């Protein structure tokens, strides 16, 4: 298919937007997108423990009710991450 | 004056609840809609941790020094949309819905 | 019941047993534990004790040490040594 | 500055003053330290483990109640935010 | 469970009175006294009143113990959780 | 030996995490601390909101 | 109807004498005497609002008088505990909704 | 899971056969696309958050004032004129 592997690819080819890396739920990294390893190495270790956090978050509040998009907003980057229970999308999008 | 924003933050169109914590856990105000002090201990325990766990996490995991977060917004199932600032020492949550819950939640009350 | 600090063991201040088998005792328990240890292989250092008192002391020593047990022994006239060692509790008895 | 506002609080600590306020140090160190509360209660146990020689048994959570037998003057019960460290050396 | 015992009693010449009553008295002892030296004097003041005195015994939850006793009198039962030995010597 | 004295208690944390001096069952306590707090906040509420 | 039709605040009112076990370290037939005792103490002791103090107070002197004599239990909503137990003297079964019980026996 | 099991009425669907393959495209298709569009959509928003927040209501006496706010084009399709346009009724 050309149609999530093109998106994944526009994401990316999109200016302002550092790098997109996918986590396996056994936190693994799929496809890893950045310029400097290390930055890479560290999202793919550090973010799904958070996305695992803030996920225990809205589900205490409602047991029902599931995570489907999660966005932090730091001082100089945003952090989005999009969660499924197969694979999690990260992306690093510096604020305009 | 203080009371008076409580009552613009119902106002804006989606906004079910709002929590305030202060640094230590203990809500400081929170609306009549959300359940008052009981759901407001617990919902301080959740994203006080959330916070400090991330706060913290930015500075370290990630490897970038002098890098404070200013928002958290945790988008759901249903509507739900659970937004965490920090203003000085204090923090708080609101709660927004989307235009489907929004016009679910208008035909409940009528 | 009351206890006491004598050449680094904590024993039952009345010293039931002569003063002189129970220096020799102790010393030779604190010379047996800097080789053998009670965690591992505790068996061992009991039985090497045990024949121990039989050849400086008149012989069917019963030895016992724990770290938790409660026992009511009959023994001879001044021959009963309870001493404890960092938290060990070691008894013996001639009889 | 973060030290200063958790600002750990003991509601019930059945043990000698200098032994409370070396919880105090250990319980702050523990949160700031650990990404989760399953992280926290593991890093009490082992320090105090190591400290102190025994058989600790920590909990810590949001909502929870505690009925225990324990070593007299080895129990604390201190509460930071909405975190409730309890410690409790058993034999 | 009182997996590993090790029973040196006679048994033969009608003696298993002597080996039945060291499992009988542990379980009555253990259960009403509930204190490690107490039931050391129990089992100990029963097996001197019926077969005469000189009877050792000593209870403990976890203890070391290496000991001389007379063939055919020495007894290591689990009574529960708790590990009773008891033997003659003299 | 020695048997290590087994002191028994029994305590809730169902409660959130107050301060020592104010109870969290009494609503006076809480209350007044609340107000306390509100003393500086007026600013921090506004320009959160 | 059915799963669909049920929400968490109708699947709780519908069913409270509910019983689900997580973990089960002890043995087979001790956990059946337990089940039966802590259900049984904390219903008794729920009173008008649930003291989680009485609750553990009964749980504490039950499980003392028919095992053993240090025997440690705690109830709650929500925590995290890292406790060293001996074998087989272990049970974690959570009432229905927001109640957790740990029970075992050190 | 003990309610569904008691109460197997239309018993969960979604077969775990997935796409696998190992290598050279796992899965990567239905619920991931979902969150690879939503983050698409939510990347853009935020560097067009400026014209978004313009869009929704910025509020533009016998005057009229007209704003272009968008321009959705393609630079292999310049040759071909508009023509027609149309919205959905629904959405």
């Amino acid at each position: 298919m050309s149609e999530v592997e093109d998106t994944l690819n526009r994401i990316k080819t999109h200016k302002t937007v550092l790098g997109y890396l996918i986590v396996n739920s056994e936190g693994g990294v799929v496809r890893g997108a950045f310029k400097d390893e290390e930055e890479s190495k560290n999202i793919a270790n550090s973010i799904p423990l958070l996305t695992k956090k803030a996920r225990s978050v809205v589900r205490d509040l409602d047991p029902t009710n599931d995570l489907v998009f999660l966005r932090i907003q730091t001082k100089l980057n945003e952090i989005m991450v999009a969660p499924d229970d197969e694979f999690s999308l990260i992306v690093i999008q510096t604020k305009g | 004056n203080a009371d008076d924003q409580l009552k613009q933050l119902s106002a804006l169109e989606g906004a079910n609840g709002y929590v305030i914590f202060n640094e230590s856990g203990i809500p400081l105000k929170r609306h009549e809609k959300s359940i008052s002090h009981e759901k407001a201990v617990h919902i301080a325990a959740l994203v006080s941790d959330l916070w400090n766990v991330s706060k913290k996490v930015i500075q370290r995991d990630l490897k970038t020094p002098e890098n404070d977060i200013e928002v958290i917004r945790l988008r759901t199932k249903h509507s739900y949309e659970y937004i965490i600032t920090q203003s000085g020492d204090f923090t708080m949550l609101a709660i927004q819905l989307c235009g489907k819950a929004i016009e679910e939640a208008k035909k409940a009350a009528a | 019941q009351q206890y006491k600090t004598f050449m680094g063991a904590r024993v039952l201040w009345p010293p039931e047993a002569a003063d002189d088998i129970l220096e020799g005792a102790i010393r030779e328990t604190q010379d047996a534990l800097k080789k053998f240890e009670i965690a591992r292989e505790g068996q061992k250092i009991a039985e090497h004790l045990k024949k121990y008192m039989d050849d400086h002391f008149d012989p069917y020593w019963h030895v016992f040490f724990g770290k938790n047990f409660g026992c009511q022994a009959v023994h001879n006239k001044n021959r009963f040594i309870y001493f404890y060692i960092e938290k060990t509790a070691f008894l013996m008895y001639q009889t | 500055s973060h030290l200063d506002k958790v600002q750990p609080v003991i509601k019930n600590s059945d043990m000698s003053v200098e032994m409370q306020k070396e919880v105090e140090e250990v319980a702050k160190k523990a949160i700031d330290y650990c990404n989760t509360d399953k992280e926290i209660a593991t890093f009490i146990k082992d320090d105090f483990r190591s400290r102190y020689h025994g058989t600790w048994h920590c909990i810590v959570g949001r909502n929870f109640g505690s009925f225990v037998t324990f070593e007299r003057s080895y129990y604390i019960y201190l509460y930071v935010g909405q975190l409730a460290i309890l410690l409790f050396k058993t034999g | 469970h009182a997996n590993e015992q090790i029973i040196d009693m006679p048994e033969n010449s009608e003696m298993k009175s002597m080996k039945n009553d060291a499992f009988s008295q542990a379980k009555f002892a253990v259960e009403n006294y509930k204190f490690e030296n107490k039931i050391s004097s129990h089992i100990k003041k029963f097996f001197d009143e019926k077969y005469g005195p000189n009877w050792h015994c000593v209870v403990g939850k976890h203890f070391n113990a290496y000991v001389s006793y007379d063939s055919k009198n020495f007894i290591f039962f689990y009574e529960g959780q708790l590990a009773i030995l008891l033997y003659r010597k003299g | 030996t020695e048997r290590v004295k087994t002191g028994d208690r029994g305590m809730s944390h169902k409660e959130g995490g107050w301060p020592g001096n104010v109870d969290p069952n009494e609503a006076q306590e809480t209350g007044r601390f609340k107000k306390r707090i509100e003393k500086s906040f007026p600013q921090a509420v506004k320009d959160l909101k | 109807k059915a799963v669909t039709d049920m929400d968490i605040n109708e699947l709780r009112k519908l069913m409270i004498g509910k019983a689900i076990i997580n973990s089960s370290d002890m043995q087979g037939d001790l956990l059946q005497e337990a089940q039966d005792v802590i259900q049984s103490g904390i219903e008794n002791n729920s009173a008008p609002v649930l003291n989680i103090e009485a609750a553990c107070k009964y749980i504490k002197e039950n499980l003392d008088k028919k095992f053993g004599p240090t025997w440690q239990c705690i109830i709650g909503e929500g925590y995290a505990y890292d406790v060293t137990v001996q074998n087989n003297t272990l049970l974690f079964m959570f009432y229905n909704g927001n109640l957790a019980v740990l029970i075992f026996k050190s | 899971a003990e309610i569904m099991k008691d109460h197997q009425i239309e018993n969960k669907k979604k077969k775990e056969v997935d796409q696998d393959k190992k290598q050279d495209q796992s899965m990567y298709s239905t619920s991931f696309k979902r969150c690879c569009k939503i983050m698409e959509r939510m990347v853009v928003q935020n560097d067009q958050e400026d014209k978004y927040h313009d869009y929704r209501y910025y509020w533009s006496k016998n005057e009229g004032h007209l704003l272009p706010i968008w321009r959705f084009s393609n630079e292999k399709q310049r040759k071909k004129n508009v023509t027609s346009i149309c919205w959905n009724p629904l959405y």
